[PDB]
């Protein structure tokens, strides 16, 4: 679920 | 050993654009306390002066002046600067990262995304 995660932190 | 940044770029890589941009905001919190500036990831933390002087303000050491270059004139030294953010980075406790310190001076997107999406992950709290 790596992408998901990331553009959690990176999108928010 | 694939990760985000592989997706990211085979994938989706519309999404680049919002992962730069926050990145850059995070590093320029922290640079602009030194009146210093990134526009642009591609190029600006390839000669590891950013990254060492980032560390710094991160875990607020007392960098040794004779441990790195701030005026790198070769691609060695750029070299022994990168290391020395690497060392800095697994001295606060996080693991060795994944690209090799030349891979940063040479301007790998990728290995520069990785490297400051890591320091992003742990000091994203840090004032």
């Amino acid at each position: 679920d790596d992408l998901d995660a990331l553009l959690a932190d990176l999108e928010s | 050993e694939r990760d985000a940044f592989d997706t990211l770029f085979d994938h989706a890589p519309d999404k680049l654009n919002v992962v730069k941009k926050t990145l850059i905001t995070f590093v320029n919190k922290h640079l602009n306390k030194l009146n210093l500036e990134v526009t642009e990831l591609e190029t600006q933390f390839a000669d590891g002066v950013y990254l060492v002087l980032l560390m710094g303000l991160l875990e607020g050491y007392f960098v040794p002046l004779h441990s790195f270059f701030l005026t790198p004139d070769s691609f060695e030294q750029k070299v022994l600067n990168v290391s020395f953010a690497f060392e800095l980075m697994q001295d606060g406790g996080l693991e060795k990262p994944k690209p090799r310190p030349e891979d940063i001076v040479n301007c790998d997107l990728k290995s520069t995304l990785r490297v400051l999406y890591n320091l992003f992950t742990k000091y994203r709290n840090v004032e």
